[PDB]
């Protein structure tokens, strides 16, 4: 998944 | 168009929802304090997506596929933002002023450098406000044509409320000029040229020795 | 916005304006029928901006860089009007069909027909007719961000007739929906990113053993 | 030169 592959926007996203 | 209770809210929100190290191994530095301003820059698009209405209802990896590609439109709107006609340089955070030649010395190539100085100063003819640019933003980040999004549809329908509170507005701040809403769109036109300019741009750093810091590299490199 | 007699003539007239080989050597016969088909559109594209008013009044010089960048767009949107929604096909000159699939056998990456097929869909939602088809083409013959266009501001003032007309045509083609209009320009948007995915299709035939005929590498190859 | 460079295209747009 994208979601898999951006870690970094991803725990940007869930802060 | 007429702008609605609904409207006036949405745009009044998003307004306000937009309210480090110095400056050959020189030529590293300054590109590492050039892409630790994109890095900022992506936290607050990050931050404004965050607030804005029907966002964090898509699935996250629908907000992934979206801010993966919209991020350097983003960044190139906000560069277009700060550009100043008197001494054809941008202003980010502000102090610190970049011209072409500041941002060729920062690691960028003149194939991109260019194309994004002409949009900059296409777009300030525009002179756009707050309410503009955040609008602009916005239906950037929705648009439902970016690689492997899903919910197209949901996308594209949120899109269709930024554009008619785009038409509404534009509608008060240019009511003689009716050619002012449909001007601002077409610069999203040229907003996707750039972000491909930026592709070839992200692949000749590649060629070179000169690597994107992990964030970068996790929205811009393509890793196969 | 009225529709004014100057634009129902101008817009009359791009709607007038607008009215072979059979189908591994096999292969590369079957590529050479596809690159016919575009040669004979690239001759279809001049004829139909030889007749766009304002367009032989610019240099030469402009009239090429405006064709050299748009003619693969106006190929899309033509690609996009003869859409089939139930085969997923498109018919070209009444008789020969193609979908996904004949694409594919006729020399073109996957990488490529999906984003075709994506945008020929989500262009057959909104149902153009012919005005609306001839203006889009006209929008897009005049940008004024193509690579080395001298006189983009006659080159602007141009495409901003056909998108007032556009807007004026679209108010009484669909008086219940504003969106339609811009919904239109939106794909213009598309368009550009559409435009890059062929230029990454031209790069990685450079790279097969596959060499475009004369008129489309004049056009499409990168010479250096 | 565009034009020296697009002589098909060029050689169209003359007729
Ligand atoms: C967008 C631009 C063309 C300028 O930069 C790039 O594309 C780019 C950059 C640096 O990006 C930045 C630079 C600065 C800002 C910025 C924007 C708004 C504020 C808010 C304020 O000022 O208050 C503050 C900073 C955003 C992005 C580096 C490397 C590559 C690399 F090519 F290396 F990938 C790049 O492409
Ligand atoms: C646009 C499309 C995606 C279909 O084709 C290409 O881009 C493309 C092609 C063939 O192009 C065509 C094919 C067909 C027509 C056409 C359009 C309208 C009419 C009028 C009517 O039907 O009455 C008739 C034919 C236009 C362009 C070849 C090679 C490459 C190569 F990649 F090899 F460069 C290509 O990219």
């Amino acid at each position: 998944s994208l979601t898999e592959r951006h870690k970094i926007l991803h725990r940007l996203l869930q802060e | 168009p007429q702008l609605s209770p609904e409207q006036l809210g949405m745009i009044e929100k998003l307004v306000a929802a937009q309210q480090v190290t110095p400056w050959r191994e020189a030529r590293q530095q300054r590109f590492a304090h050039f892409t630790e301003l994109a890095i900022v820059s992506v936290q607050e698009i990050v931050d404004f997506a965050k607030q804005l209405p029907g966002f964090l209802q898509l699935s996250r990896e629908d907000q992934i596929a979206l801010l993966k590609t919209s991020a350097i439109e983003v960044m190139l709107l906000e560069t277009s933002r700060r550009y100043n006609p008197g001494s054809e340089s941008i202003t980010f955070l502000k102090d610190f002023s970049y011209n072409r030649e500041d941002f060729a010395k920062a690691g960028l190539q003149v194939e991109f450098i260019n194309p994004i100085f002409e949009f900059s100063r296409a777009m300030n003819e525009l002179q756009l406000n707050d309410a503009e640019f955040a609008l602009l933003i916005a239906i950037s980040i929705f648009s439902a044509d970016r690689p492997n999004v899903q919910d197209q549809l949901q996308v594209e329908r949120l899109q269709h409320t930024y554009v008619e509170a785009l038409h509404a507005y534009v509608s008060i701040h240019h009511p003689h000029d009716r050619l002012m809403f449909p001007r601002m769109l077409m610069k999203l036109v040229s907003l996707r040229t750039l972000s491909s300019v930026h592709s070839e741009q992200v692949f000749a750093l590649r060629l070179q020795d000169k690597k994107l810091p992990p964030l970068l590299s996790e929205i811009w490199d393509v890793h196969e």
